[PDB]
DNA sequence: AGACTTGTACTGGAACTCACGTGAACGAATGTTT
């Protein structure tokens, strides 16, 4: 269990209330694939930039 | 039936 | 982020035979879509069936 | 608690999936 | 696909004479035209609108002949809307001294509406005047204007200074004369298409929606391996987004040629080695370890499956579908093949059978070969026009959350007691957003948020406008009339002040 | 003196979620070829 947001619910500008955002449906994905090295199969880092 | 100008 | 409207539906807590929670109590935030985000639809003639 | 399940404390004990079965 | 518009605008010097307060028809004619504008240069839909002035002190017109066709000018002709029209539009744009004959007007719309659309597939072609009715005229030919008409199929709309639809014996002949040509082209339905500038910026200030199209998605509904019923799949409701996104461009040059975006993997040694694209394979986490999985591997023992399924695994009582348990992006309607009256049929039937018997169908849904099976849930919609079944996706079991909450009827330290009850009673009662028909029929909606545009589409392109247009100053502020649509009726908010107050003062709030 | 244990506060990273972008694939319309 985990919130996925604290809000506030403002009925009026002075009447403010707490509040917590739960999913109870949430889509399943595979987990996310890591890139592999091929010849000593350890993690290999990635990185991105422009030019 | 908006058409004409509004559409 | 810009601004959605929501409706928040009232929930009655629910138990089982087991006296299990199986419908949390809270508000449950459904989206109501606007203006765009719906479709306009072909015209197709009315056909009724008999009893 | 009753249905707790027995290998992850603290969820409920998921029933098998049991897919489309008719009734009588 | 395209509609050709023909701007008549209104350049007279009676135009310019009004008071001050009445906001004199010459600015208000302007600003229709600039939105109009706006609203079609932010909304390609490929649509060609020229503009002609009549009133102006110059003349160039196809036709000249002897005294009539004078005092006319078409400024632009029959293309793609640009910014240039609106800068044109801003400042060009002058009042004359002179004065014309609005049927002159018609004519040489006509003529150049005529003459400019051959060769090309307009389905529409709109004609709209901006007069006073004030100019001496004469009529003469109205009998071949409306014949021309008819047998052209051009509509033609009408804006003026004045509602109804306090003034001059010209005015009312003017007024009778465009009545007259109204109802010649249309009938009784026509007299209504007189549109004044007020009302028509009052549907004019806001930009045009985003209408994509879809497209339709044809399949068989199959009960077992005997029935089958051809139905056509549209998306009804999804989510928009915005069709064109920002592209990067060089700070100096401001050209998207000049740069360019790339990755590169290096391992994790010290050395930080470099490892080409063909070098890396994709594996998965096992708890603790990492399971080489080659792509090629995994395709072949990907979970593989006949594409293109519109199946009912089976039928179920409504009830047990709960709103709450929806899932997906989309909402599908279903309905009968085009152009097959037996598959209209059977879905009728269809339709009706679940109706009556409240039930709803348990289906499984493909897209195509590639796409992820779904399982949803199809139900009857029936309406006095047109009748489909609504597709909407169900959870799986892995998508389902476990989560235990406290319960509030049982609390003790947070029971409320009778004077709050009473007060939050108040507070619904006070800010109702419905209200019935004098208790006679059914309910009215006060605040029907589902009319309302998507502010955000909005604000871009006011912000696309200002910067186009003033390429230095900020963008502005959000417009008034946005916080007005995003805000319900001041009544609302009149009659809630006071529950307001009383539940401010029962519940005892602190901020921790 | 010195060394370990316990309590409080802070900061960075993991994990989860949503938005946005890119890539590949496709039915229907249109143009071209025979």
């Amino acid at each position: 269990k985990r919130a996925l947001s604290r809000l506030k619910l403002k009925l009026n500008k002075d009447i403010v209330i707490s509040v917590g955002i739960y999913n109870l449906v949430q889509k399943a994905l595979k987990p996310p694939p890591i890139k592999l090295y091929r010849e000593t199969n350890e993690p290999v880092k990635t990185k991105t930039r422009t030019f | 039936k908006p058409r004409g100008l509004f559409s | 982020i810009p601004p959605y409207f929501v409706a928040l539906v009232p929930q009655e807590e629910e138990l089982d035979d087991q006296k299990i929670q199986v419908t949390p109590p809270g508000f449950q935030l459904v989206f109501l879509p606007f203006a765009d985000d719906k479709r306009k639809m072909p015209f197709t003639e009315k056909i009724m069936a008999t009893p | 608690c009753p249905g707790e399940s027995l290998i992850n404390p603290g969820f409920k004990s998921k029933k098998p999936a049991g897919g489309v079965d008719f009734d009588e | 696909n395209k509609a050709a518009v023909v701007l008549c605008m209104d350049v007279g010097f009676t135009m310019s004479n009004s008071i001050p307060g009445i906001e004199s028809p010459f600015e208000q004619a302007k600003k229709v035209i600039t939105m109009f504008v706006q609203r079609q240069v932010f909304a390609e839909n490929k649509d060609e609108i020229a503009l002609v002035l009549f009133g102006t002190d110059g003349t160039d017109n196809p036709l000249s002949g002897g005294d009539q066709y004078q005092n006319i000018t078409v400024h632009r002709h029959l293309m793609l809307p640009d910014f240039d029209l609106l800068e044109d539009i801003e400042s060009k744009i002058q009042p004359g001294s002179q004065q014309a004959d609005f049927l002159d007007a018609l004519i040489v719309s006509m003529d150049v509406i005529q003459h400019e659309t051959i060769g090309k597939k307009f389905e529409k072609r709109h004609i709209e005047i901006f007069t006073d009715l004030s100019s001496r005229f004469s009529k003469s030919q109205l009998d071949i204007i409306i014949h021309s008409l008819k047998k052209c199929d051009i509509s033609l709309q009408f804006f003026l200074p004045f509602s109804l639809g306090g003034i001059t014996e010209q005015q009312k002949e003017g007024l009778e004369i465009v009545k007259m040509v109204m109802i010649s082209l249309e009938g009784e339905d026509g007299l209504d298409e007189i549109y004044s500038f007020s009302e028509s910026l009052r549907k004019l200030c806001v930009f045009k929606k985003i209408e994509r199209h879809s497209i339709h998605w044809p399949c068989r509904l199959t009960i077992g391996s005997n029935l089958s019923i051809r139905i056509a799949a549209y998306k009804s409701i999804l989510q928009e987004r915005v069709k064109k996104t920002w592209t990067v461009v060089d700070a100096k040059t401001l050209k998207k040629e000049d740069i360019q975006k790339e990755t590169v993997y290096c391992l994790n040694d010290d050395d930080e080695t470099e490892v080409l694209k063909e070098d890396i394979i994709q594996g998965f986490r096992y708890g603790s370890d990492i399971v080489p999985f080659s792509k090629v591997d995994e395709e072949q023992m990907k979970y593989k499956s006949e594409g293109k399924c519109f199946s009912v695994l089976g039928f179920c009582k409504s009830s047990q579908v709960q709103r709450r348990f929806f899932m997906g992006n989309q909402v599908l309607k279903v309905f009968a093949a085009r152009d097959d009256e037996a598959a209209a049929v059977a879905l009728s039937s269809l339709i009706h059978a679940l109706d009556d018997l409240d039930m709803v169908a348990i289906v499984r849904y493909a897209y195509d070969k590639r796409a992820n099976p779904q399982v949803g849930v199809a139900f009857p919609h029936i309406k006095h026009n047109y009748e489909c079944l609504v597709y909407v996706q169900l959870p799986f079991m892995e998508d389902l959350r476990q989560y235990m909450f406290s319960s509030l009827k049982n609390s003790k330290k947070y029971a409320p007691t009778e004077a709050q009850l009473n007060a939050v009673d108040a507070l619904i009662d006070s800010m109702s957003l419905a209200k019935k028909d004098e208790k006679t029929d059914t309910l009215e909606d006060l605040f029907p948020t589902t009319k309302i545009p998507n502010p955000r589409f909005q604000r871009l392109f006011q912000c696309l406008l200002h910067r186009a247009l003033h390429p230095r100053e900020p963008l502005p502020p959000i417009q008034q009339h946005i916080w007005n649509m995003l805000n319900p009726p001041a009544e609302v908010t009149t009659k809630s002040q006071i529950p307001l107050s009383k539940i401010k003062t029962l519940f005892p709030l602190i901020e921790a």
